[PDB]
């Protein structure tokens, strides 16, 4: 139960970012190299608490 | 001959870019980083028996004319007095200007110092400064 | 660039006002600005995990030409010794030439230094250097 | 055309003076004012609730060329050796040139130091320092 | 960075208060308290065997800047002289500011000593150490 | 700004002032007080039951540059010598010089030590510590 | 060099574990221990004969930035007030964070004295002491 | 300024003076003297009702740089070993130099304890402490 | 001088190894040193006796073009953050062009320091400061 | 200079001992000793006629960084805990390098006092003081 | 102006005199004064109330082409190491060229620091710095 | 000027002796005394009736950099161990080297405490105090 | 005309020598020597009434371009790591071109740090510096 619950909440948040920061779908200039390192700024947060 | 074929970087080869958008007319920026390193001391000897990583120091300052239209002020990027209460961290990254691929990234930033300079002849320049958490850089 | 179409500020383009006043022939201005931010550090980790604000700095240096009336003392925005302690609160504006805007504004300054220059084969200028509660600006 | 119209002061339209005296032939003055103006800090906030002034420092410096008669010296309004025990305080006063009329005052003014330089192919010129009470303007 | 955010409180997220009403220009507060904790020995065996809480001791000290009214004396939480012997025993709470939300509290304080300070050309502070009955936190 | 809106004291505006008589080039001021408060303490119960105030103490120092004439012995105040038993019930007080407004007294002051301090390069300072009976808030 | 390499313990690797629970933002710890050592002394030699053990007292000491949660009070360790009668005995470790390689223990401590610490314009600190009973080398 | 007109002592005016003769070198004198004040309580109130002095208590210290001849041993003011046995009481005086006038004096000083420092590439000083039957000032 | 006849060193005839890689387009290297030498001095003479050293000091720095690919991230000889945590312990050499001779060696170079350029109309410089155990050369 | 030929032991020539094996980063080394010195006094006369010796005091202290293995616990020249009864007396001595040769020698140590360090960013650090039964040199 | 009319000194008309011989070919020279000035604050006023002095300091630095004959080694006026132990007491005088008079005199000169270099392309200079007793003038 | 007129002895010309022998690199050397100065106090007076010499009491220390020869314990004089038992009574003497002039003797020495202190990267130094029955005045 | 008739020393017509060896292609070389004098200060007066030399301090600085061959690491007088424990004291002079005349010797020089550059476009430059014992010149 609690395993699924944490991934529950760790999606959710993920979404609730990402609704900011591409799915504003802003620029073309929008390199995927750049959705990679959004990705492991998130991963970072959750990782150092 | 095309900026893509020389094997080592220049200013104008490069975009700033920041959250989810482009900054542009950047005139400088530097990216200062530290391990704080120190060497370990015995006695019967006069060289350090070996040297010990002991803190991440690091700061990267930005130097832009100030812009007419939604500048960082307006923006908010750099901002002022007890609104910095609710200014929440920010990504800057460093970014190939012909194919928009990340150089360095630069995670957590946050604000160190702010300042401005007004001149008769002269243009209105910013000065700004973030601490940051950890520099990085991949593909 | 056209007059009305220069995407960045100027001297020519900006004007200091102070109490309601045009500090005219100003030579230059700096704001200068930190927050006091500090680290949070760890056993177990070589970096800061996240950074705080401690205490706010504000300050404001301006030049000036030496003016025959209407100087800073004139003014009564400056004095000399026993005069200040009588001389409430100042405001400070940066307001734009053309469009009669407030660029920014500074809130609460009080006087930290102010210094002369009586050189010969030159023209005279005020030196002054302010503190303030905050920096602002509301577009 | 005549110096009497412009709105701003330059060397030559300023003659320095010294009691019952016109001094003459000055290089170079400046005159530094603080007033050690600190922050009131509080909890529950990182902007300073007032600034305060404290302290009332001050000093004027005074540059010249070493003169072959009646030098600072033999005048003693500087000057040398345990005689500074039985210098008492001197008034300066900095004046517009046409029409001798006060721009500003000084109130006792004492000596802090007092330099000098030689070379081959230039002039003796000397440094002198001051500390004094208050400045001051009136009319 | 933010403030409602960060993970570990400072001084310029805490209001202190007093009686239901807010602490003016608070400068510190320390709590030291003590059990006074001993260790349970025997003949037949070196170490102590285990340790029993003896007594509770408890102190907080405030410091402050002298208000110009409504100081502790003039606030009637301290008073000069004879008046201590007529006065209640006070609650002290710690509190952050956002939410006005208690972090500690110490219920009951009462004064043991008052110390004061004035100075040349510089502020005017206070101290005062109380004693309290039990120091508690909920919610 | 102005000395008539700081919300707070300072050694620039206080005067003190000793039976009835302003005192000059004063520097410094200590004042001390303890009520010697107890806890009651128990069997049953860790904590104390209540805190009981039990003697009074305090001390007020005063430190001033060693005037050329009407110093504390020339004055006719802490003296030297056989003197001392001569010297009658005298009171202290402190002033805003802004407008006379009395800040505290201290009823009933007597000396208990004088400490005159001479160095080569500086300038003769004192410190006296006084008993005194009673403390008051008034104005 | 890297942490697999490098000789000495450091307080980057180093992590720190009560109740079998990580400390985060434990900024300090202190190690103290005596053996109460007397030295065995004659008549007909000036010597000792030989050294005793004789009383083994300990002391360890823990200082961490206040949590804006799960602080010593807020988690349920060493807290305030009546609680402190039903804190059972609880173990402390120090760690290796690469390896997760217990350093030390601390068998059974219990605690001395609960400091906290507010100042303006600083982090939030605290300092705890414990008395523990016996302490191991593992691993 | 001048030292007829200040009205403050400094070590620079005052001369120090022993049996009718000047002291040589003097880095300091410092004063202390008690008067042993004490305040009567009662039972049934907490305050004391008044002060009384007890007892006199007279220190001096001189501080000086070792004379390559008459130094205190040589001159005869204080001495090592047997001698001071037969040496008789010493008065010592304060006096300003312009007018060799006296401002206090320490009637009848006797030896305490005596200090001397050597050390590398410095100067030679010494110390004395003197205890003293009663000090006094006049004219 | 011809090419090979040349009796001093220049760029154009040395080039930067590390780890068995060359450092193309390298801008400038500086290698410092420093032997904590300290003198004994003795009371009986002015000058020191000997000279002994104490703890020795190593550092080089290393300034080089930003590299598309193959600059010090990318060759694995230098991290940010937490990555420099995992890399071994380097060796760099200074290695002649026309000989293939070692010049100079390094020993145990680790990290100082490590900063960043990025500014308009220049070309892009990587600035680095390592130290290390000692320097050496072996023809 | 050289090693063989200064005239002054250092820190840097010297190695520390134990048990016939060499200490791993040791950062200092103290010894203070005590002969408990007295005079004999008489009445009839001031000054003591010949001082004695009454006991021998012994005390050292060394200072460790704590290396990751074979630190005093896991090497058995100190204990945690129940241990130390267990342990044996233990020799310590100071040696030259260039020679091994025995500068002094403390013979027979036991354990005092333990004391340890952890602190953020910063080496963990030890210190131990021990006692002894004599100390002594030959050769 | 023509040669004898000159107002003001130069180094063509000055010539530095020491103990009777012209010190030819000077490069230059600089005389350094402090009086150790200090002002006398208050409680109840911002501003110093008079200033006064405690250290006299004197200095002057002299530079010259090192001379093949008649240095300031050869010429007994200066030296080096055990050397200056053996040298009395010299003084300096300023002299006028044309006129043969003093100019300014400096009294009981002693050597400060003393300085060479050995560059190529160039002329070598001595540069030397002393300190005296008093500086003086009497026309 | 030469050490043959400055009237202040300064460790530069002081040479060290003990049992007619001169100490090498001897850093620094104190010296104390007390006569136990009693105040005779009485009723019906406040102020003693006199001072009397009761009980004499002296210290002198000397600290010395460790001599890879003819140390302190190998030269014969205060040693470590049971040797104490036969170090007779010695001597020590201050000397001018200039002429080889006793300044003052100190009649009978004893030892008191030995200290050497070893640190990493710095000069081995040494602490003795002795004890001594006598001084004395000659030459 | 020839070097040997002017009256001053230049750089070409002088040579660099060391032990039993002409140096050669120097580019510059500095040699720094003070004599930390101090004033000695009375009471009752503001100048200082002698100055006294206390410690001889000096140091010599040399620049080399990097030779091909026989350099300073190759022939060691210049050198690196812990083979400094190894390398005894120089002697450096500096000598008449012409004539090969000493001009003046430096004894007892070992080194204080020693540093290197290299760049593009230009020579590999050294920096040496040496401290020394003294000083001194002869015929």
């Amino acid at each position: 139960m609690a395993v699924g619950e944490a991934n529950d909440f760790l999606v959710s948040e993920l979404k609730v970012q990402l609704e900011d920061q591409f799915i504003g779908t802003r620029t073309i200039n929008t390199s995927a190299s750049i959705i990679k390192d959004f990705i492991q700024s998130y991963l970072g947060r959750k990782k150092r608490d | 001959a095309s900026e893509a074929k020389q094997t080592v970087h220049t200013g104008n080869t490069v975009l700033l870019m920041i959250k989810g958008k482009p900054v542009g007319r950047a005139q400088s920026a530097s990216g200062q980083r530290e391990y704080g390193t120190t060497g370990v001391y015995e006695i019967g000897s006069i060289m350090p028996q070996e040297h010990v990583y002991l803190r991440y120091e690091g700061t990267i300052t930005v130097e832009r004319l100030r812009m007419k239209k939604e500048n960082f002020a307006d923006l908010g990027y750099a901002s002022l007095g007890e609104e910095i209460l609710k200014k929440d961290i920010i990504d800057i990254l460093v970014v190939d200007n012909l194919t928009k691929q990340v150089i360095i990234s630069y995670h957590g930033c946050s604000a160190n110092n702010y300042n401005e300079t007004w001149q008769t002849n002269e243009i209105v320049t910013e000065e700004i400064e973030f601490s940051y958490l950890t520099a990085s850089d991949k593909a």
